RNA sequence: AUACCAAAUUUUA
RNA sequence: GAGUAAAAUUUGG
RNA sequence: AAAUCUUU
């Protein structure tokens, strides 16, 4: 009867607050820590059961090894990009058996953010409390360290490690007409979204949830679809570039217009795809080959579109395609955007604005700056202050982004939008 | 010896200020620093900037997130029992079933549409009505926050009624969404680290850069203000009734309810604030009363300073400051370059709370401080072994420790003082996995959340174990959760499972491959 | 899926059975009847036929996928379905009057929205108040703290002795001398003896602050560990004298004076007195069987005492020096003093910080913080912030207020920035 | 115009 | 007695 | 009695 106490005069109620009602309460502990501790020998009965019962059935975890030489550097957001259970994999869960709530709960993609001060040479992610000693997530076939490089040492001449073909370890998948085509060298698959869900002839193909993951749609079962043409054949034997980039957060590489190559044993990748010094050239890799959803923009991505529209109605066609490179970079695929920067209507209220700005994974480009060639053509100079100040450098010949002293004018300058940081021509 | 330091330190090592002051002084304090505001002498509470660029809002659907409706945090229940009123402090959870009991009405969202549909203020929506409602959210109980560093004298919040957490929910939502739809630079949802780095590079093309804080920032927020902006934004008659409800507000002190019309009792609308500054110019990367603008000339201060007087952001004089070498936001320091500033910083001390939460707090501290640049590793682990040391000289005696295994901490009785390094890559005996930052619970805390647990009637009968695909707005009865209990265990029994496997993803994901 | 045609799914789902008595329609809105682990794909599912159902609006497409069956309901007179079964089904549920009703927008007026805006018109509004006229100058400079100290010292003075902040030096006795001057003292001051425990008993409270002054620095407190740990053991351990290696503390419990029924054991909000023993030679001088200490005491609140256990001085003596400047020798109250400071008054400075509950020194520092970070200041203004006198009270925090002071007129006069 | 939850710990306003 | 809001970690569901 | 509307 504790339901219509609780709840009195309702017969009904939502899930959450059931739940919320099923929430033990805690009292808080008027003593200090080491006196609740102390209290009775609770403390000492714990640890005297900890030792005889539950330590021997902690499983030993394993030690970390891998190290790579890290330099200090700027401070950086490390981007931790933890994917989810999908939809498919936590049904069957349930359905074995597993708690519905844990599974619930692991349903979701996690991103976070790490404040770190350290880089290495591959851009390498870091472990908690050893970034100072270099200690990586990524762990050491040469064909798959190629693969997740955005330049491999040593080309074995197909598209994973350079211009080529296809290897028998690669698939991949595009999009003709209004349906999808994954090939991966020995079946071929063709999948459909009717509202919300992938519709596909067996979802449990690795391309089909790879395609699933990038386009946010729930995998389902659909045996009533076929393409009419699928040149995917010609487009295996055939040959393509290899833009030099890391791998996007999807763990795949852009090789045609919707298209992209992904490897068996690459996961998800395991370096920062983008970062200060590979923003544009990754924006560039993209210019024509449609969205990605590749880049995290800060706050929506309909005002950051309208922003680069604005910003694409007056400038040259280099930062016109560089504008639409980003637009591709931050536009998901496949959801109802419109990031083609020439048919997207032209917002009267982001001309309005004196200076453009767009947030893409914590880096602030200011797009009036990018139209008058200043991220790629020449650094902005701004002075500081008319005396030396001590500790910091002489200005370079092409400095790039930070605090220098110019003795040519005896001052001290603050270099930024930097050709030397951000495009880096070498 | 915090002055002597060559770097920055905000002097967070030891704990902050406690107090066992009644809230009486300080709530009383804010409320009389309100009315002085309102009557036009301290600090400006009239709004004249200009919002009519906001876009509007007003067509979207009315969607309300339950799960920010219920929790463990206190609020104000109202009572009319013999005319009089009375005001007690309970859970946001049982509040909020109160309310909905009040007014039959199973879901937040069914309030809500519900009480937007009346056509009187007098007609019934249960056993209350909207003027009922109004009535009765104008009302906040008053506690005091301690602990916050560098206020001797701690401050005063205040807990407030159901219903105006409800209204509130729905107005913040939208005012951050339209903040994210108009900021120049998003910062909303950003850390404090986060805001500093994109504060570094806005500010990057000006000389002088106004690191900048506001006084009196609740007390100076009228409820004009918001009723401008909620209308701005088009938040039709909740805005409205939200902003009646402030205008009328009342705190209860002592045993005397005292009338603040002015201000909004410290924190209310954050996000609305914000967008008060915020939708009038970009020239400012700000949240609530923190805000990084930069300058170049004596006449661009002059209009950085009207700006902020128009939207009602009062400039702390005692606080603000300009800098040219520097910027710092949210406490967080970096030089121009975009470099963290030299120094402590905002590392804080670890008080002693147990044998192992204080070396697990120590680990995690030290992780963080060398994760950035404030300390090298070595420094670290030289910390991290007198810790270890200072520990064993506190809890190494018998009413904590009899043990003396070698591969115990020197505080229960063992010999291993083990290296920071060993413990962060998971090179130490499993004894040691607790103390790793991202470690299971230590003992300690397992001890103290049973005795906060084992503190005391009847229970409703368990809804865990749902499908992972329901959602949790579905209405369910008492014969509901019965049956979909049944339901459940029948469907185990089948799997030969008692109670279900707890599933965790890193174990289930270290399988997979 | 929506909410709003939940109801309306229950109507067509109305006692329809198959298979002899399994239920035919299951609602997706029905926490019982929907089927677990089967993801959603329209309103309702026909078992019997094995279909979705998704009920429309004219002219109003509902995101499901095309193979579910649109039961379209026209607004004038009937309802289209493709399949002839389910428009022969709500032809015959829906036949009693039941509309859907219309989605609220965020921007709904409602029909009282007039009358509150009147009200509220009705009711005060602010007056625009004054526009403050700024000037930025340069920070504060040492004359600035020096009068700010000269200030404090000239409106409080200084105590004789250093009371309680004595105690972080050994008094020069052992251990059993150390327990019988505690015992005597307490018997001293006439404190009731009760089930082998110490108290304090009062009636009467002036309810007027106690005398403030500035404590002179000891010379070092070796002690400060012991005695900050004897503080943390003394929250519950009351009425009995507690021995750390060189020092011993008596925690008093302070409780009221009923006469015949008083309270005989402390509660969790009663207030302590700790008893501590430093070198004699001050006016707390306390004498018994050739024994001499000064026996000095501290009135506590047990937030007080928590806050102040818990803080461990050698760690933080540790994380300050890791990134410290060379620290000059002080004399007894602050000055800069080469000929006789001693920089081991540095640690004093440290545990006076630790017993000062209020923590006034880190609104100092932060303060010094920005005053070191800044180019440009508010006149008169950023000078009136390390006026913290008036947020504080009482001996300790008054003096930890005063030696941060020092500490930054100090660090001013010999490492200028 | 529009286009995970709770508790605990630390920090930030 | 301990509110509003943000970030991160763990535990539980 | 003291860091005094608290020691309830
Ligand atoms: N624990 C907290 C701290 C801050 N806040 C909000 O943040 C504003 C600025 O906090 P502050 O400490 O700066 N006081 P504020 O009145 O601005 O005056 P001050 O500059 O200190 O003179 C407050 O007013 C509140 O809205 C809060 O809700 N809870
Ligand atoms: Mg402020
Ligand atoms: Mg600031
Ligand atoms: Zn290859
Ligand atoms: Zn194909
Ligand atoms: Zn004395």
């Amino acid at each position: 009867s504790q339901f219509g106490k609780s709840f009195k005069g309702r017969t009904e109620v939502t899930i959450t607050e059931y739940r919320s009602h099923t929430v033990k309460d805690v009292h808080r502990s008027l003593l200090t820590a080491d006196k609740s501790l102390r209290k009775s020998f609770c403390f000492r009965n714990a640890l005297n059961q900890f030792l005889d019962k539950d330590l021997p059935l902690l499983p030993i975890r394993p030690k970390l090894e891998s190290r790579v030489a890290v330099k200090k550097s700027k401070l950086r957001s490390q981007l931790s990009f933890r994917p989810g259970l999908t939809q498919e994999e936590a049904i069957d869960l349930y359905n074995k058996g597993y708690d519905g709530d844990s599974v619930s709960g692991a349903l979701q993609d996690r991103v976070v953010n790490e404040p770190v001060a350290y880089s290495s040479a591959d851009n390498d992610k870091f472990h908690r409390g050893l970034a100072a000693l270099g200690y990586t997530l990524a762990d050491r076939d040469t064909c798959e360290s190629g693969f997740v490089r955005a330049i491999p040492t040593t080309p074995c001449g197909f598209i994973c490690c350079g211009p080529g073909s296809f290897k028998d370890s690669l698939g991949f998948v595009i999009k003709i007409g209004e349906f999808w085509h994954m090939y991966d060298g020995f079946q071929h698959f063709v999948a459909v979204e009717d509202a919300k869900f992938l519709a596909s002839k067996s979802p449990s193909f690795w391309l089909a949830k790879r395609l699933a993951k990038r386009l946010n749609l729930v995998p389902k079962e659909d045996p009533s679809v076929a393409a009419a043409e699928c040149p995917c054949k010609k487009v295996w034997e055939a040959s393509f570039a290899r833009a030099p980039t890391a791998l996007d957060p999807f763990g795949g590489r852009a090789f045609c217009d919707q298209g992209w190559v992904y490897h068996r044993d690459v996961g998800y990748a395991t370096a920062n795809h983008i970062s200060q010094e590979t923003l544009f050239q990754q924006a560039l890799s993209v210019r024509n080959l449609g969205p990605q959803g590749s880049a995290n923009v800060s706050g929506s991505i309909h005002t950051a579109l309208d922003r680069l529209r604005a910003a694409y109605s007056r400038g040259t066609p280099a930062s016109r395609s560089i504008l639409q490179g980003l637009a591709n970079l931050i536009t998901p695929v496949g959801e109802n955007f419109e990031c083609d920067l020439d048919k997207r209507k032209l917002n009267i209220k982001a001309l309005r604005s004196p200076e453009r700005y767009i947030t893409i994974e914590g880096l602030v480009v200011n797009l009036d700056d990018v139209v008058r060639g200043f991220y790629l053509d020449k650094a902005k100079v701004t002075v500081l202050s008319r005396s030396k100040w001590m500790g910091y450098e002489d200005l370079p010949q092409k400095p790039p982004n930070g605090t220098f002293y110019c003795r040519k004018r005896k001052a001290m300058l603050l270099i930024s939008c930097s050709p030397g940081t951000y495009a880096k021509k070498r | 010896m915090w002055a002597f330091q060559e770097g920055v330190c905000k002097g967070n090592l030891l704990s902050g200020p406690t107090s066992m002051k009644a809230p009486d002084s300080a709530a009383r304090e804010s409320i009389d620093r309100a009315s002085e505001i309102m009557t036009g002498k301290s600090y400006n509470a009239v709004h004249t900037g200009d919002l009519s660029k906001l876009p509007n809002q007003g067509e979207s659907p009315l969607r309300i997130v339950d799960s920010d409706l219920y929790s463990e945090r206190s609020c104000c229940w109202v009572i009319e029992k013999e005319g009089r009123v009375v005001c007690k402090s309970t859970t946001l959870t049982r509040g909020m079933t109160s309310l909905l009991n009040t007014t039959k009405c199973s879901s937040p969202s069914e309030l809500i549409c519900k009480v937007l549909t009346v056509e009187s203020l007098s007609e019934k929506i249960g056993d209350t009505s909207v003027e009922e409602l109004l009535s009765h959210g104008r009302y906040f109980k008053c506690a005091l926050r301690d602990q916050e560093r560098g206020k001797p004298k701690s401050r005063a919040i205040f807990l407030s009624h159901p219903f105006f957490r409800l209204l509130s929910s729905v107005v913040e939502t939208h005012a951050r969404s339209v903040l994210s739809k108009v900021s120049a630079v998003y910062t909303a949802t950003a850390s404090a680290e986060q805001r500093a780095m994109m504060a570094a590079q806005v500010v990057e093309s000006r000389k002088h850069v106004l690191n900048g804080d506001c006084t009196k920032y609740n007390e100076a927020i009228d409820a004009d203000t918001l009723l401008k902006v909620w209308d701005a934004i088009g938040m039709g008659s909740i805005g409205v009734m939200l902003a009646y409800m402030v205008r009328r507000k009342c705190v209860l002190i002592k045993d005397t309810l005292v009338e603040c019309p002015g201000g909004m009792l410290m924190g209310m609308f954050n996000a609305t604030a914000t967008l008060a500054l915020q939708g009038t110019t970009d020239r400012f990367l700000s949240f609530s009363d923190d805000f990084i603008t930069s300058f170049n000339s004596p006449a661009e201060l002059r209009e950085i300073e009207d700006l902020l007087f128009a939207s009602c952001h009062n400039l702390s004089l005692k606080k603000s400051y300009i800098s040219v070498a520097s910027l710092e936001i949210n406490s967080c320091t970096l030089t121009r370059d975009g470099d963290l500033a030299t120094g402590l910083g905002c590392t804080a001390g670890v008080p002693f709370r147990g044998p192992l939460v204080t070396l697990k707090q120590t680990a995690a501290m030290l992780s963080g401080a060398v994760d950035s640049g404030v300390m090298p590793f070595h420094s670290a682990e030289r910390l991290f072994q007198i810790k270890q040391q200072e520990c064993a000289y506190r809890y190494n005696n018998p009413t904590y420790t009899t043990r003396n295994e070698d591969f115990l901490p020197t505080c229960l009785g063992g010999k291993t003082v083990i290296s920071f390094q060993s413990l962060l890559t998971w090179d130490c005996h499993p004894f040691w996995y607790q103390v790793h930052p991202d470690g299971p619970d230590t003992i300690d805390q397992k001890v103290l959340s049973v005795l906060a647990s084992k503190t005391r009637r009847t229970r409703l009968e368990a809804l865990s174990d749902l499908d992972p695909l329901v959602p949790h707005r579905l209405l369910v009865s008492e014969s509901d959760v019965s049956k979909i209990r049944a339901a459940r265990q029948a469907h185990l029994k089948s799997l030969g499972l008692e109670q279900p496997t707890n599933f965790n993803y890193a174990i289930y994901k270290a399988v997979q491959p | 899926m929506d909410s709003r045609f939940a109801q309306l799914t229950g109507v067509f789902c109305d006692d329809f059975t198959y298979s002899e008595g399994s239920r035919r329609f299951l609602s997706s809105y029905s926490t019982v009847e929907r089927r677990p682990g089967v993801p959603v794909e329209g309103d309702c599912y026909d078992c019997l036929k094995n279909k979705w159902i998704a009920f429309e609006l004219e002219g109003q497409p509902r995101k499901f996928p095309k193979a579910t069956v649109r039961c379209i309901l026209n607004n004038d007179a009937t309802y289209v379905c493709s399949e002839q079964e389910y428009q022969q089904i709500c032809k015959v549920q829906f036949k009693d009057y039941l509309e859907i009703d219309g989605v609220v927008k965020v921007g709904h007026k409602a029909s009282y929205d007039a009358e509150l805006r009147e009200r509220l018109l009705e009711l005060p509004h602010p007056k625009s108040g004054p526009k403050p006229r700024i000037e930025w100058v340069a920070p504060p400079r040492l004359a600035d703290i020096s009068k700010e100290t000269a200030e404090l010292k000239r409106q409080y003075g200084f105590f004789e002795c250093s009371k309680f902040l004595a105690c972080g030096e050994e008094c020069g006795l052992d251990q059993e001398a150390r327990e019988l001057i505690l015992n005597e003292y307490a018997r001293d001051r006439e404190f009731e003896f009760r089930n082998g425990g110490w108290i304090q008993r009062y009636t009467v409270a002036s309810h007027k602050p106690a005398t403030q002054k500035i404590l002179p620095l000891p010379a070092s407190a070796p002690l400060a560990r012991e005695l900050l740990m004897l503080i943390a053991r003394s929250t519950t351990q009351a009425g009995k004298v507690l021995h750390s290696d060189n020092t011993s503390i008596l925690a008093v419990p302070v409780m009221r004076d009923s006469g015949k029924h008083s309270k005989r054991r402390p509660t969790a909000s009663t207030h302590h007195l700790v008893v501590g023993l430093s070198k004699p030679g001050c006016e707390h001088d306390f004498e018994f069987d050739g024994y001499r200490a000064a026996v000095h005491v501290m009135h506590l609140d047990p937030k007080q005492s928590a806050n102040i256990g818990e803080q461990d001085f050698v760690s933080t003596r540790e994380i300050y020096k890791l990134d410290m400047l060379e620290l000059p020798p002080i004399s007894r109250k602050g000055d800069l003093d080469r000929a006789s400071g001693l920089e081991t008054r540095w640690d004093v400075i440290l545990l006076l910080e630790c017993l000062d509950s209020t923590r006034v020194s880190q609104a100092v520092a932060q303060h010094f913080n920005r005053h070191r970070l800044a180019l440009s200041v508010c006149k008169d203004e950023f000078r009136k912030g390390y006026q913290l006198a008036s947020e504080i009270r009482g001996t300790i925090p008054l003096s930890s207020l005063y030696y941060s002071l020092c500490a930054v007129r100090l660090r001013m006069t010999v490492h200028p920035f």
